[PDB]
């Protein structure tokens, strides 16, 4: 979950090489998009969306291994001084109509690094963010200029537990080199239920494991000896995906004299071929 | 959208004044 | 990136230009 | 506009100076475009605190493409290093070979079109980066 | 991001024409080498 | 708002092209 | 048809040279050096041995005119001084020789600035006595901005004139 | 007056025939031109210790008059240039330019284009933060492959056995000095070599 | 009087190009960059987060597979490890694939090395695993010195495989 | 070998009339010349920064190969392309070579000596020592003996405030790019406003 | 060689090419002393810089010594200023003053010659900076 | 005395402006040299001759303010590496014969910068060193090159003593800027003899003072207002003087090459004028 | 410095140099 | 003793001009 | 310290004689016209 | 002082190949 980020990793969500700390426990690689404009005036409020695509169609196992839906989540870190719109500075249908979940700082004070915490279902394959931008007049230690924006979207159950073990999304190969000969998938009893496993490999040491609930089994006896390895079945069916974007924080001014430049230079361009050229009859007299 | 709502814009005018400085001067 | 495209394709509009334009082009003063 | 003096060769016929007074018009447009864009889009910055820290995609200038898309794609060796050096060498021969005709033009002889095309082919399907749409896949 | 730039070459392309066009008009409306 | 324009500046700049796009005429 | 008028590029040219001004008016202010306030000259004020010339640090060392250097104005000494009541000086003989441009040594002898590069003679407040020196040294404050005896520029009208300072 | 009679007038000549792409010879030498304008303007400020590198820079952009404008343009310009050049390339190669007298124009031709690739890649990691300075990393080694002294060449380029102080040195030498007084050379020959004509026609 | 023998020429600028080669020479050898001798790195201290690093702080932390690089060899980047039991690991890997240039990753999962640029596989030890992987990668030693580690600079042999070192 | 080929036998010119001293030109040029060479390959070396600019001189002294000698032939050529342009104006003068057909080659010339102090200037600074360290210290406000522009003149060559590293940032740059390519330029026209000669008979 | 037709103000009469042939001769007459005087007096490493101790010496290389010398001397103003810029624009004049002898070489004119050792002559003396009070010497 | 600059200033002999440390006590000025050759080769004793002059021939005031003779001192700083030659690597006469003091380093350690301690009458005006040259071969810390070497020559007492008194060899002005009637120039008995001073000023404040024996008094009563200034004597008769040089520890293999190549030059110039003009008969034929 | 006088002299040799032989050179090839 | 060659060498190889010197 | 140039400079006029002399000495063993 | 009891050797043996060499080649 994005709250285990922060627990893990607090002082930053990406490491030095630019992958975003999910991918620890997120093994699995999915689509992920950040749609922002590519500039925004300052002190203005707008949009940024993060998609977590994949089709609603699917089920992953649960904790309990039975089918269920998804859950959406992500990290999205927008340059120093950007932040979420103050509730009252954000649109009706506009910004506030579209997505509506809660916006966790990374860290106190980190207003710009936000955790989609709120883990939505098949509703949030699209999530809206409404920020604001800085304004360098206001302050001093901003600037304009493009900068870069990073996102970390995930979906579907992790394979690994902050706890440091394995969850049942994923596969569980064998221990030993061998054929096994059957499967010893009993029940359990209440809040609980294992589907345990005999394997043999008597070879010496005949070793069978445990298997958990959600996890398809696909071959056992007779065979399937391989080397400990493919449990039979991956039920893992979602997982994390990143994508980068920039944005430029900018100064109408700096636009303005370009383009009154522009028009200068289209201007002082028309008296040129106005004069030089079309002014030749001089010599086109003889 | 508004590259044209716009440049359409923006385009004819600097043209206008070009079609038009023309007979400004052929006259 | 941006330009990614914009030379991508400025480049396959120069192309289209005198490989189009061109062949056609003396292909007329000298042709027939 | 083109009579008989030193006559013979290649030389000039008609436009004189004055078309170096379009130039300006040339010159200030190519200012103003590159202007009007590192506006709209500027630069930006990056790093200097730990180059222990691999990034993970390498994205050198956009012409190093091609270039770039080959040396990483056939193993290694000096191969690749010998084929991207054979694009500016065998740049330079290329007045060698093409190099016949003389009454006719020039967009009248295919086994040079046709190779140029193609090469210029390759050369944009090349351009391809880190794991991008990959060699294959076209 | 691709569509960031997907956009941003049909523009160089066509611009080209649109350009293009309004020279070719422009002499038209003075006077284009007919022959 | 005003990056509309900009951009509409950029693609309406390339203007400069469409005058050489003319510069042909007879001498 | 009677044309011979190539008389109005001087509007074509005129223009012209009208958006080289314009663009390059920007390069020539970028090559303009910019503000600034601290950077050396800021506020620490450093030393001769390896200190600080401050005032609970220079504050109870002097004596009959002590001299350690803090740092500068812009590029220019520094110190917190004293004479004949015991305690540091309320000013400052910013010591930048004002005539070809040397650090001027202080004799707590003859009490004249001694500077070796061509002979000036200040007093033991910059007083230049005897030349080839054009004026007295710079000058500055005497204060604090907490713990740090700061002044900061110079623009109070000197009092070896009573009227304006020599570079106010 | 008339005293500089250092042999003038009739300069006045030279006439022309058909074309309208042959200014992508004349633009991409404006890209340079612009380059080498904009890239002097940064002598003045940027700083090029492994310390210093990426600090000056962002001074150029945030603390300086313009610095992040005559910066953007330099980057810009830059990829036009290399631009420009393929396709004047194009121009030149679809319309027999290196003709029947002009390979040497040609050939001094691909030499001007290795020396503006040399540019963008020296440049690119100037800035020394991490898309420059491991891009120039992965290009160092490059040359190692080559037998007999394809270490050398490596050696002499990264000034080192690694990339860092000294391969920041050499590559801003390389883009500051030799690179700009080579392209100047072989513009010059470019330039000269041309005293003949281009085009076909009926 | 019957001269015609600037035959002789062939010892004028003979000797003439032996002067222009005996003043190309150093300037040949002035761009040989310095090398080594006694083969050791003169260190700054480097993080892999860019601030100074001590002794038991990144040695603390190695659990089963710590691998985090600090101030390293001559381009080849120092891995921080220690073994189950704890002990002086001895055997410090750089992440050096001299394949196509990047660092070699680590594994979280295998514990061993599989690098992601070109498709390199390693082992715990540096053991490549097939390829594009080169070879087995360079191990070290395993000491500290006062909170400041101490590894030494490598021309040394190698146990993993038993013969002479090559990533010397 | 045609190709443009039409030029070519511009070759053996023509002759000198009375001369020796007349020697002072080219020496002093290959004074300059041995300075570009010396000079470049210190650029491979040296770092433009208050911090490294001491040390690496240092490096270049006892590390680099020749560096010691790269560096100190550097030294002399330079005042020695001083002392033989002084005794080349002495050559010239005397014997008035600049009379009336040729003064504009004089002036370029007054222009050339100008550069090549400034060259000296700069670079005399660069090994940031006392010397060179102080005697930058000491000219930059010569120029402020002047209104509003007296001092932004010394304000831009400085790089504001009074002397600090931005002023060996210029300096550089001023010393390895700026000044190189205006002597260039100016050796360039010198040289070719050349098809001279002087006082002789029948 | 000269005879009849090749009418003006400049001449070539006898040694062509071939003297570009004690040019090398030259250059490498240059280098061998600068070479020679570069490994008998090798460059002296001087000591680092300080901004809080100056005295001492410190003058401007040595060209300069003759404007240095100005510059200290004069009571600093722009005298001193405007003074040694005299000294290149000054020059820049020259070509115009004594240029009236244009149907005669201005080399045997004193009222050049004297003129020019003069002014040679000051400037040596004012090279030798020479110490400020006594800075009286010839 | 030279013993003096290292208690006070132990770690260096020279302020970072490069005035030597003397200077504070010996206020006055008088010449000083140092002579050592030009070059050097590594492990060579050669000559450094420290010249403070001085013509024999006039008396200072002593401590007494009896007339008496001049001694002298010095501190040498020689380049990194350079100490006195061994006892038995000093040659007969060449540099045993001439000078033999004691050369005691600033501290210890520093073998290349030694003070003479030993302060010599009017028989050492020349004072030679018997310096050793290091050697960048059997040393790595070392290398050949031009460097440094400075003097600080005294000779005279000094003004002021290490105690922060001073002498009476130099002037001691008035208190009181005032008229005077008075010298109150008594002696004293035994062990010391004040000559004290009856100054007036009697202006509000009348005040005297005291000098001491030794400097001459010139003028007294009537007049002598000045501002507490010129007692009315200056014996002060000596002083420091600096001078600084460079020596180069030369390579003989650097001078063999350069003058190898000066041969190939010169020979390679032979062959050009020989061949080439002289060898001009071809048109000289027609 | 050593140069101090490499130069004092070197040019007062070319001085002479060309005061001496220069007035006195073309002094006779269009003297009397 | 080799020093003196050293000069001896530039004072000696100042022999370039003599060359020239022989017009 | 003078005397180090004073030197110096003597050899560089003197050492132009030297070489002019040896010039002249080798025309006229072998035609000075 | 072996200034010239030096120069007046160096000299004269890169002389003596002077004059020589002419003969040499003068035959
Ligand atoms: C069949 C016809 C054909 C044609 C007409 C072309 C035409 C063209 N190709 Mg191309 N190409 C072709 C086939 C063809 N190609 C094939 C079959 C291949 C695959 C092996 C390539 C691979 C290829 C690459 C990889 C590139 C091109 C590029 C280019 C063009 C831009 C010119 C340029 O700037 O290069 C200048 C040269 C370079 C950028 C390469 C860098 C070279 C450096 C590293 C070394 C130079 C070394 C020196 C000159 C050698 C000295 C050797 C010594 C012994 C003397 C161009 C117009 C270039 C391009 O589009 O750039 C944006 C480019 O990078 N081509
Ligand atoms: C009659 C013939 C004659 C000739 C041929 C010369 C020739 C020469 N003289 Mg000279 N001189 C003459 C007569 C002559 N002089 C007379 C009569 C006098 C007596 C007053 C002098 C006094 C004199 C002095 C005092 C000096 C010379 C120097 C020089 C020479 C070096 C030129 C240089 O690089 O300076 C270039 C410039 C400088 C050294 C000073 C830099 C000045 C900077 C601050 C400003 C430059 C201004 C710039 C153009 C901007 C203008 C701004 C505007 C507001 C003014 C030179 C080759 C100089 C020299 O020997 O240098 C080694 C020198 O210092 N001469
Ligand atoms: C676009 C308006 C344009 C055209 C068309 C054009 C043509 C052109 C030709 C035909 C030449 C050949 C010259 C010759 O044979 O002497 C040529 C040469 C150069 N050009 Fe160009 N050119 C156009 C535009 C521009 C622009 C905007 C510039 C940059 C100022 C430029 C530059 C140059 C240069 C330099 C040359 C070489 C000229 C020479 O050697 O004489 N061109 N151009
Ligand atoms: C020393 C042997 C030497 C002499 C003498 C000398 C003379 C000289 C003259 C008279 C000219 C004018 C030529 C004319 O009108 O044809 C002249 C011109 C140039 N020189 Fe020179 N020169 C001597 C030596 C050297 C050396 C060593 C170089 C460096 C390669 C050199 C260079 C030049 C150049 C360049 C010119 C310009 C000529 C032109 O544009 O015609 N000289 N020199
Ligand atoms: S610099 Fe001190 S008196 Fe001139
Ligand atoms: S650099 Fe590691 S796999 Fe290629």
């Amino acid at each position: 979950y994005p709250f285990w980020a922060q627990q893990t990793y607090p002082p930053t969500p990406r490491e030095p090489t630019g992958r975003i700390v999910c991918a620890n426990c997120h093994l699995a690689a999915k689509p992920a998009e950040v749609e922002v404009p590519q500039s925004v005036l300052p002190d203005t409020v707008f949009k940024a969306v993060v998609k977590i695509p994949y089709d609603t169609k699917l089920q992953q196992v649960a904790a309990d291994g039975s089918k269920v839906g998804l859950n959406v989540g992500a990290v999205l870190m927008l340059p120093e001084g950007f932040k979420i719109a103050p509730e009252e500075r954000i649109p009706e249908e506009l910004k506030k109509e579209v997505g509506d979940v809660y916006f966790q700082p990374y860290k106190e004070g980190q207003d710009n690094v936000l955790l989609v915490g709120p883990l939505p279902g098949e509703q949030y394959q699209e999530i809206v963010f409404p920020v604001l931008s800085p304004n360098p007049t206001t302050d001093k230690n901003i600037h304009f200029g493009k900068y870069a924006i990073h996102l970390g979207a995930n979906r579907g159950r992790g394979q690994i537990y902050p706890t440091g073990e394995k969850s049942n999304n994923n596969v569980f190969t064998a221990s030993a080199t061998g054929t096994i000969t059957k499967i010893a998938k009993e029940e359990d009893e209440y809040g609980n239920v294992k589907y345990q496993v005999s394997i043999q490999t008597d070879s010496g040491k005949t070793v069978v494991d445990t298997i958990p609930a959600g996890p398809e089994l696909i071959v056992s006896e007779g065979q399937a000896v391989k080397a400990g390895e493919a449990l039979t079945n991956n039920p893992n069916v979602g997982g994390f995906g990143q994508d980068d974007t920039e944005i430029v924080l900018q100064d109408p001014n700096r636009v303005k004299w370009m383009i009154a430049f522009i028009c200068l230079v289209m201007l002082a361009q028309l008296m040129l071929i106005l004069k030089k050229k079309q002014v030749e009859k001089v010599q086109a007299a003889e | 959208i508004d590259v044209l709502g716009w440049v359409a814009l923006l385009v004819v005018f600097t043209w206008s004044i070009a079609m038009v400085v023309w007979g400004r001067n052929g006259l | 990136m941006i330009l990614g495209a914009v030379f991508y394709i400025v480049f396959i509009a120069l192309f289209f230009g005198i490989a189009v334009g061109i062949i056609f082009a003396i292909k007329s003063i000298k042709l027939i | 506009l083109a009579k008989g003096m030193g006559h013979n060769y290649y030389g000039e016929p008609a436009w004189p100076n004055d078309l170096l007074y379009v130039f300006p018009v040339v010159i200030m447009g190519t200012f103003a475009c590159i202007v009007a864009l590192s506006v709209l889009d500027p630069a930006m910055v990056g790093e200097p605190a730990n180059p222990f820290a691999t990034p993970l995609e390498i994205l050198p200038e956009w012409y190093l493409y091609p270039v770039f898309q080959i040396l990483r794609s056939l193993p290694n060796k000096l191969l690749g290093v010998l084929l991207m050096a054979s694009v500016p060498l065998g740049l330079i021969l290329v007045p060698f070979i093409e190099n016949v005709n003389k009454f006719q033009n020039p967009f009248r002889r295919p086994v040079a079109t046709t190779i140029f095309l193609f090469g210029t082919l390759v050369t944009i399907w090349l351009g391809i980066g880190a794991a991008l749409p990959l060699d294959k896949t076209l | 991001m691709t569509e960031e730039m997907l956009y941003a070459a049909l523009l160089s392309f066509g611009l080209i024409f649109v350009g293009w066009g309004l020279g070719v008009l422009l002499l038209k409306i003075q006077g284009a080498e007919k022959e | 708002l005003v990056l509309g324009l900009v951009f509409a500046t950029l693609g309406g700049l390339f203007y400069a092209a469409y005058q050489q796009y003319k510069r042909p005429n007879e001498l | 048809d009677m044309g011979r008028r190539q008389f109005m590029n001087l509007l074509a040219f005129g223009t012209v040279t009208g958006v080289a001004l314009g663009a390059l008016y920007p390069l020539v202010k970028y090559f303009i050096p910019p503000s600034g306030g601290a950077v050396g000259g800021g506020t620490t004020a450093k030393d001769k041995l390896g200190n600080n010339v401050k005032v609970s640090k220079f504050l109870e060392s002097h004596n009959a005119g002590d001299r350690v250097l803090v740092q500068g104005l812009k590029g220019d000494p520094t110190y917190i001084v004293v004479e004949s009541k015991e305690a540091i000086r309320d000013y400052g003989i910013n010591a930048v020789c004002t005539h070809l441009g040397c650090v001027v040594p202080w004799n707590a002898a003859e009490n004249k600035f001694k500077c070796p590069c061509h002979g000036s003679q200040y007093d033991e407040t910059g007083r230049v006595i005897r030349g080839p020196a054009p004026l007295s040294l710079a000058l500055c404050h005497a204060t604090v901005q907490d713990d740090n005896i700061v002044l900061t520029p110079w623009t109070e009208t000197d009092f070896r004139t009573g009227e304006k300072p020599w570079w106010v | 007056e008339i005293q500089a009679l250092a042999d003038d007038v009739t300069s006045k000549y030279v006439p022309p025939h058909v074309n309208i792409f042959y200014c992508l010879g004349g633009i991409t030498l404006t890209c340079f031109l612009i380059q080498f304008a904009t890239g002097f303007a940064m002598t003045f400020y940027y700083k090029p210790t492994v310390t210093e590198a990426y600090a000056s820079v962002q001074y150029i952009m945030n603390e300086v008059s313009f610095g992040w404008l005559i910066r953007s343009i330099h980057r810009w310009s830059a990829s036009m240039m290399v631009l420009m050049m393929i396709l004047h390339v194009f121009r030149v190669y679809l319309t027999g330019g290196f003709k029947k007298p002009r390979e040497l124009t040609w050939i001094s031709g691909v030499i001007l284009a290795v020396i503006t690739v040399s540019f963008g890649v020296t440049g690119y990691s100037l800035p020394w933060d991490q898309v420059g300075y491991w891009a120039v990393k992965i290009v160092s080694g490059v040359p190692e492959a080559i037998p007999v002294v394809g270490v050398l060449i490596s050696d002499l380029l990264r000034g080192g056995s690694s990339v860092g102080q000294a391969t920041l040195t050499r590559y801003y030498s390389a883009h500051t000095f030799v690179l700009p007084w080579l392209i100047a050379v072989f513009m010059l020959l470019h330039f000269l070599m041309i005293r003949k004509q281009g085009i076909s026609g009926p």
